[PDB]
RNA sequence: GUGAAGAGGGAAACAACCCAGACCGCCAGCUAAGGUCCCAAAGUCAUGGUUAAGUGGGAAACGAUGUGGGAAGGCCCAGAC
RNA sequence: UCCUCCUAAAGAGUAACGGAGGAGCACGAAGGUUGGCUAAUCCUGGUCGGACAUCAGGAGGUUAGUGCAAUGGCAUAAGCC
RNA sequence: GCUCAACGGAUAAAAGGUACUCCGGGGAUAACAGGCUGAUACCGCCCAAGAGUUCAUAUCGACGGCGGUGUUUGGCACCU
RNA sequence: UGCCUGGCGGCCGUAGCGCGGUGGUCCCACCUGACCCCAUGCCGAACUCAGAAGUGAAACGCCGUAGCGCCGAUGGUAGUGUGGGGUCUCCCCAUGCGAGAGUAGGGAACUGCCAGGCAA
């Protein structure tokens, strides 16, 4: 389960998910799934995801993970009040906006490579598609 | 030379600064045909407030 | 590999997706001691020549008003999730 | 590397100097040699300028480097800029320690008759 | 809650822009360290702010080897 | 910005949404938002398409020879599906 | 109560039992001024001496230092004799 | 000469009980019920790693996801 | 008149680094020694003084080099002021303004005031 070893401060702003991604182009596979609608997936989705395409492929084919959490979201726990305090850290998020190359992936051909992406875009809540690297 | 200003819409739910141009192009209420004369900043005064007003 | 594109004339971001809304999109030329050159051209013909390899190598003589301009595609702006293209930087 | 070093040494004096917008006498001690010159509060055009680099003044002293060539400088410094029409300056030193030649540079330069 | 603690503001900043006539006296920055640099008639106090030292308008420039904003009055 | 302290028209009804600021009168006309088959003032108005679900007139992941549009590449007269 | 950062929407100001930290002093040298010096951290060599004491050079260059938190500062050094 | 630090310092000097209570007020503010919300709860579905002699989909269904209801525990404090 | 140096600037990286050479007629730089003036918290290394035998080795200055840093359009993109609209945890349209990043290219600088010496 993904995690920032160490930060510098706890808990962090809610923010504003907005405006289009920058990790758009594939950049060291072949293939890749590519997030099209917008959203955030937690540390769970992304292990969750990653372990249904790793069981698809077997041993064989690469996979890299362009995605990373490092935004802590906290929670107030169940009969408590409002105010007093910030709530504590329960799982960590990477906000997701349209066209983030989440998942990619190496040495398979493209039959095998969107069977594999189809499962794991399943366990995700973001809209996703199929996504090829292509010269320039 | 002259250009003839009209109000064609209510100044009530604007901004103070749009409530204050039609104050200074003299647009007290809508349909009022006032004439000024052409310049740099009347122009700009008539294109701050582009959507309320007409030219003739 | 030849293509048939227009001169701009309405240029920034209003004309630009009027412009990408129909069909077609908006590409420059560029190179040398000449001046550069604003295109606007045809979205299914240019979707349709980049999936040959060649396209990202060869020269192209995009014709504009008769001549024949001879160029090669330097850099693509895809759109951000949908397969296609929002701009191209062709050089001389 | 000494110049950088001297130059460093020599710009608190300039800067603070400078900003005052006092006509300075700056002084360029050589190892051999020594170069002065009395300097617009600008800070641009050279009013007054006099070294042993000079034959005129090379031809009369024995030796272009010391204390009594020095203050034959610093003598004529003061002769001409009276003759320009200049009295009162403010004396730069540029990194060079105050205590020899241009001690000696600067002592015969009020002696002579020139104000600071 | 080892928080809510936060110290009275201060009223930093620039208070005499580009042009401004200025006074004698009158402060035109007030700052914390020399993020601005004292010019032509300007004084730097105690405290590092700007303050005016003869009548004039203010002048902002950039200059020096190292390149930082300094603040000039010109009468 | 509005209400509070602003009535009036619209959003079925609906302080704060949209339109617009009521000095008083008139069985005058032109307009705003919103509308125009009947309740209820006004287009069963004209031109070319879409939908067959009462969608319109609550909603998601996901599902599917539902149906309407362009653009390329696969195969034929050695006769393909 | 006071101080620093963020919240705070590029002048100032700006709330919450919002997010992180500090102060209730210290100093006749740690003030004044005049003259001169420039750091961290590595690398190689060298007695006891080791990863690290002191010495020498070279690379790096201000990643240091600033009486005490954080911020903004500082080579003309506000740093160090 | 004041941790007058409850730091614009009420006095030089000050802790508790009330179910024996009382008066003045408040839905400016809680308990009951209603409302708004739905984290939680309960009810469904999506994907399918496995269980199921073999065989994911008879029955199950991890890792995760998407909804519905207003039946729980709650939040808010809009009505009294 | 130019060719060179020196100080003093201005301009603050198209101006700075790493390479490739080159200057000693003066000029500057090491250099030369240390009754001395002054200097070291040990030391003439540093500052200082007295100098004129050497080399331009270090440093510097100049010439050439893109191997780097740096500068940088046009076009697009994000954002966004004003007025609308939607499928309203976000977008779309008109109308201004319009980045950063990136690309083609440019690019190892450029000029004022005095002072010397060589060909005139
Ligand atoms: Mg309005
Ligand atoms: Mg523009
Ligand atoms: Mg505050
Ligand atoms: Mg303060
Ligand atoms: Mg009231
Ligand atoms: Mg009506
Ligand atoms: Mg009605
Ligand atoms: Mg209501
Ligand atoms: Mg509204
Ligand atoms: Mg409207
Ligand atoms: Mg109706
Ligand atoms: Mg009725
Ligand atoms: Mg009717
Ligand atoms: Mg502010
Ligand atoms: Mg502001
Ligand atoms: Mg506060
Ligand atoms: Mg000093
Ligand atoms: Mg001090
Ligand atoms: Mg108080
Ligand atoms: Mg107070
Ligand atoms: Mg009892
Ligand atoms: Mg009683
Ligand atoms: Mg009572
Ligand atoms: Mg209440
Ligand atoms: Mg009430
Ligand atoms: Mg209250
Ligand atoms: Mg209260
Ligand atoms: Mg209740
Ligand atoms: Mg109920
Ligand atoms: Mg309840
Ligand atoms: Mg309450
Ligand atoms: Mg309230
Ligand atoms: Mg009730
Ligand atoms: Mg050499
Ligand atoms: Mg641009
Ligand atoms: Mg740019």
């Amino acid at each position: 389960m993904l995690q920032p070893k160490r930060t510098k401060f706890r808990k962090m702003h809610k923010g504003r998910n907005r405006g289009l991604a920058q990790g758009t182009d594939v950049s060291f596979g072949s293939f890749g799934l590519k997030a099209v609608g917008r959203g955030r997936l937690t540390a769970r989705q992304i292990e969750a995801a990653r372990r249904a395409m790793t069981r698809a492929v077997k041993r064989q084919g690469k996979i890299w993970i362009r995605v990373f959490p490092d935004k802590p979201i906290t929670e107030k726990p169940l009969a408590v009040r409002m105010g007093k305090g910030k709530g504590n850290v329960e799982y960590w998020v990477a906000l997701i906006q349209p066209g983030k190359v989440l998942y990619e992936m190496d040495g398979v051909p493209e039959e095998l490579a969107r069977e594999a992406f189809k499962l794991a875009a399943a366990k995700l809540p973001i809209k996703t598609t199929f996504v090829t690297k292509t010269v320039m | 030379k002259t250009i003839k200003i009209t109000q064609t819409r209510s100044a009530i739910g604007r901004l103070p600064k749009h409530k204050a141009t039609l104050l200074g192009l003299g647009l007290r209420r809508i349909g009022h045909t006032v004439e000024r004369e052409d310049t740099p900043a009347i122009r700009g005064m008539i294109n701050a407030v582009s959507f309320m007003v007409k030219v003739e | 590999f030849t293509i048939n594109a227009e001169v701009r004339k309405e240029q920034g971001k209003g004309a630009s997706r009027r412009l990408r809304a129909a069909n077609k999109f908006p590409a420059i030329i560029y190179g040398g001691k000449e001046a550069p050159l604003a295109i606007e051209l045809d979205h299914d013909k240019v979707m349709n020549m980049q999936a040959k390899a060649e396209f990202y190598s060869e020269v192209l003589t995009i014709v504009v008003d008769g001549k024949e301009i001879k160029v090669k595609a330097q850099d693509v702006q895809r759109h951000p999730y949908k397969p296609k293209l929002q701009h191209i930087d062709f050089v001389r | 590397d000494k110049k950088s070093a001297r130059i460093r040494r020599a710009t608190r004096a300039r800067r603070k100097l400078q900003e005052l917008g006092a006509t300075r006498l700056v002084v360029h001690r050589t190892p051999r040699h020594i170069y002065a010159q009395v300097i617009a509060p600008n800070g641009s055009e050279v009013l007054v300028a006099a070294s042993t680099v000079e034959k005129a003044i090379a031809e009369q002293l024995k030796y272009t480097g010391n204390k009594d060539a020095a203050a034959a400088v610093g003598k004529a410094v003061a002769e001409r800029a009276l003759e320009k029409g200049i009295k009162d300056v403010s004396f730069d030193r540029s990194g060079f320690q105050y205590h020899g030649r241009v001690q000696a540079l600067a002592d015969a330069a009020r002696e002579a008759g020139l104000q600071f | 809650t080892r928080n809510g603690r936060d110290s009275e503001a201060k009223r930093l900043g620039v208070k005499r822009f580009g042009g401004e006539s200025v006074l004698a006296g009158s402060i035109i920055v007030r700052q914390r360290g020399t993020k601005f640099h004292a010019g032509a008639n300007v004084g730097c106090g105690r405290d590092h702010t700007l303050f005016a030292k003869a009548d004039g308008k203010v002048k902002f420039e950039v200059k020096g080897p190292k390149n930082r904003k300094f603040i000039s009055i010109e009468a």
